[PDB]
């Protein structure tokens, strides 16, 4: 969730 | 018959780049752990906390990187999120040069990582760990096994299974060279749950495992099966993740809520 958050922004 | 050919040397040059960028990504890599570890490195000696009392001299001249907890084993355990949390940061900085990886689905990228990064933040702590000990503080302090074991239940186990899989992974003497490899393997498992596009994975793995275990046969001479004792390994490092969820969510039952890293209280 906000797991997946922190690597969405890292990715981009 | 290994030859020497136009496909091994782009195993070799595969190799290379994933070494670069593991190096970019990495600030505190497996050669420069041992050489402080060790004691043959001209850097500065890292402050041990051995007790309290080190522990509070530790936090208080040197200041670690861990209002906060008047507890000793909570300000420790929240210090280990938050630099988990700048883990994931790192990893995915460095799957973004896995060649190959940002050209998947984006939510296939997003799944390899959200399953990924507590395999590689373990395997990549085992670096920091000796006998004895981790390094702390990016190098900067190192704190004793037998210290961290003392904490106040439910926190006195929290770091054993990771040092328990680093006594077996470290005596095995990988270099970084043949981790950067490694943990692009674990990146690259087609077997996470809710992948959409498998196959397109599992090419990427495909040339990944050619690469390390080339990687193995040049660089460890004296252990001939060391590619099959690593894929082993990942086997088991499902487990050190399997037990630390059970952990974490016995400490989330019955204690205090911590603070969340400013990037979380940030993203929302
Ligand atoms: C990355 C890391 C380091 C450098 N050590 C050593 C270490 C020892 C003692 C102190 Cl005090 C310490 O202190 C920090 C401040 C520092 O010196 O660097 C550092 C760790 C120890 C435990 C875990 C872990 O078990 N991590 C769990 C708790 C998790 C794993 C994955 C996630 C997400 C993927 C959800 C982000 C969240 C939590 C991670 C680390």
């Amino acid at each position: 969730m906000g797991l997946e958050a922190i690597i969405r922004k890292a990715l981009m | 018959h290994m030859q020497l050919n136009p496909e091994s040397a782009d195993l070799r040059a595969l190799a290379k780049h994933l070494y670069d960028s593991y190096i970019k990504s990495f600030p505190l890599t497996k050669a420069k752990a041992r050489a402080i570890l060790t004691g043959k490195t001209t850097d500065k000696s890292p402050f041990v906390i051995y007790d309290m009392n080190s522990l509070m001299m530790g936090e208080d001249k040197i200041k670690f990187k861990h209002e906060q907890s008047k507890e000793v084993a909570i300000r420790i355990f929240q210090g280990c999120q938050f630099r988990s949390v700048e883990a994931v940061q790192e990893i995915t900085e460095y799957a973004k040069s896995i060649p190959g990886f940002v050209n998947l689905d984006l939510n296939d990228q997003v799944t390899l990582l959200k399953y990924g990064v507590h395999e590689i933040i373990y395997t990549m702590l085992a670096s920091l760990m000796n006998k004895d000990g981790v390094l702390i503080s990016e190098g900067q302090g190192f704190m004793t096994r037998e210290f961290l074991k003392s904490l106040r239940k439910p926190f006195g186990d929290f770091m054993e299974p990771k040092f328990e899989f680093a006594v077996k992974f470290n005596a095995l003497e990988l270099d970084d060279s043949d981790l950067a490899i490694f943990i692009a393997v674990i990146i690259l498992s087609g077997d996470r749950p809710g992948l959409l596009n498998v196959k397109p994975i599992e090419d990427i793995q495909d040339n990944l495992l050619q690469a390390l275990e080339l990687q193995l046969k040049l660089n460890h001479p004296e252990s001939s099966q060391l590619f099959a004792k690593l894929l082993q390994k990942m086997t088991d490092l499902r487990q050190i993740v399997t037990e630390h969820v059970q952990l974490l969510q016995v400490i989330k039952k019955t204690e205090t809520d911590m603070s969340l890293h400013p990037l979380l209280q940030e993203i929302y």
